[PDB]
């Protein structure tokens, strides 16, 4: 059965063949890549991901502060695309948002807030999967530019994630503050995850992907909380096309 | 003494109290659970828009009596407002919503600013009153929760009136340009608790998409 990675590799092959014929024989950007040979190991989420078999302790038996630290670390690993220790990236069939299962051992309020973050973990997992998929030049120019901008925003998000991880490590953070700090950031992450998922599902490329981005930034229009990121991404994506 | 009086009443009633949380948790731990419920994460004895305790006598729904459940009750009496606040903050937490709340930039601005104030309320609680008795927690948060309850009647679920209008998920509360209408009459018709600066800011941000379009 085809997984989202296998589907994307077959799509890459067919799109290379298509551009080969549509260009009448003109050159195509082709490079050797081992990124697809082990994507789940490079901070992304692929069908086959999980939690951590080497970091697994009873969070309930752990004190509240220890549980919080462990959950923050697992959350931040999910928000960087890799699995957690108590938050496990679940396998995905077809290219969709990467789901993250929370261990049921967490406290009701703790597990509540873990699930609240989990939107961020799924957003980052899907973001890094799209980032490392379009990171290689097989799809269109707009696709590669979008991947570049998306991975830039993911790297800034991960700088923030590591700062928050350290602050939680010293016990200077709460789930409410975690949810509050990156509200525009998480808005942008959700918007860009929706854009990326629409690109992946409809295999948009070229002006198709450009139309996807324009519709993404035009469906809301006016007044902004996280559309700055989407507008910057759309400009960079259309830079080769422009 | 409280337990003994309640025992006398339960003897005369046939044991119709059954101590929903006879004692718990402590001061600082009960405060922590209540502050979590006010943030919007239901307390370990409290569900948001759901009875915290399985006692229906005012000892367990009780500002206090030292009675079995009354320790939970002091929290519960104020808690029902906090549960409403939590569901209202969920209602206004995302700037976009299905059905009568999709599309609308003024609606997104309004919902985002409300979520901003809900977040500020939730960070004020369990950051000002860590390890404060229930009485202090309730007294400090009364002047905030009353404004929240007024806005809950103004806004969505988190209230005994869903939205403004009705008390069910079919409330007349507008959205989008319909909301840019709705809010002007809601703003004139009521601003009588604490919404004058807040309603002014809300009207400004709701007009920002309208002013953009115009």
């Amino acid at each position: 059965g085809p997984t989202w990675q296998q589907s994307l590799e077959l799509t890459r092959k067919m799109l290379r063949d298509k551009q080969s014929k549509k260009n009448s024989g003109q050159r195509l950007p082709v490079l050797p890549a081992w990124v697809y040979e082990r994507p789940a190991l490079l901070g992304d989420f692929l069908p086959g991901t999980g939690g951590s078999a080497d970091t697994a302790v009873p969070i309930g038996s752990l004190p509240l502060a220890s549980q919080e630290a462990a959950v923050v670390e697992d959350l931040l690993y999910v928000l960087v695309g890799v699995d957690g220790r108590y938050i496990s990236a679940q396998p995905l069939t077809g290219r969709q948002g990467r789901t993250f299962l929370v261990d049921p051992n967490l406290d009701l309020s703790i597990r509540e807030l873990v699930s609240r973050i989990l939107p961020v973990a799924a957003s980052y997992s899907t973001v890094t999967r799209f980032i490392e998929e379009k990171s290689s030049f097989e799809y269109g120019q707009v696709n590669h530019a979008l991947a570049a901008a998306m991975r830039t925003l993911v790297k800034e998000y991960l700088v923030l994630v590591t700062q928050l991880e350290q602050l939680q490590r010293q016990g200077l953070l709460s789930l409410q503050k975690l949810w509050f700090y990156i509200q525009p950031a998480m808005r942008s992450l959700d918007i860009l995850a929706s854009l990326a998922t629409s690109v992946d599902k409809g295999e948009c490329i070229g002006g198709a992907t450009l139309s996807l981005l324009h519709d993404r930034s035009f469906s809301y229009t006016g007044d902004s909380q996280a559309q700055e990121l989407c507008l910057h991404l759309t400009k960079a994506a259309s830079t080769p096309y422009f | 003494f409280c337990r003994l009086r309640q025992g006398e009443l339960q003897v005369l009633g046939g044991a119709l109290l059954q101590a929903p949380q006879p004692v718990l948790v402590k001061e600082s731990e009960l405060v922590k659970d209540t502050l979590n419920v006010l943030l919007g994460v239901v307390s370990a004895t409290f569900s948001l828009c759901q009875p915290a305790q399985a006692f229906t006598v005012k000892r367990g729904v009780h500002v206090s009596g030292a009675s079995p459940e009354s320790v939970s009750s002091l929290l519960s009496e104020v808690a029902e407002c906090g549960t409403h606040y939590a569901r209202l903050s969920d209602f206004s937490l995302q700037p976009v919503l299905d059905s009568s709340c999709s599309k609308g930039l003024v609606f997104q601005a309004f919902t985002s600013g409300l979520r901003r104030y809900l977040q500020y309320y939730r960070a004020c609680v369990l950051s000002t009153p860590p390890t404060l008795s229930l009485l202090t927690i309730g007294f400090l948060f009364k002047k905030l929760g009353r404004q929240l309850r007024y806005l809950a009647e103004l806004c969505g679920v988190g209230t005994a009136l869903p939205g403004t209008g009705g008390g069910e998920p079919r409330a007349a509360f507008p959205t989008g340009v319909r909301l840019l209408s709705y809010l002007y009459q809601e703003a004139l018709d009521n601003c009588s608790n604490e919404h004058y600066p807040v309603l002014l800011s809300l009207l400004k941000t709701s007009c920002e998409p309208y002013t953009r379009f115009i």
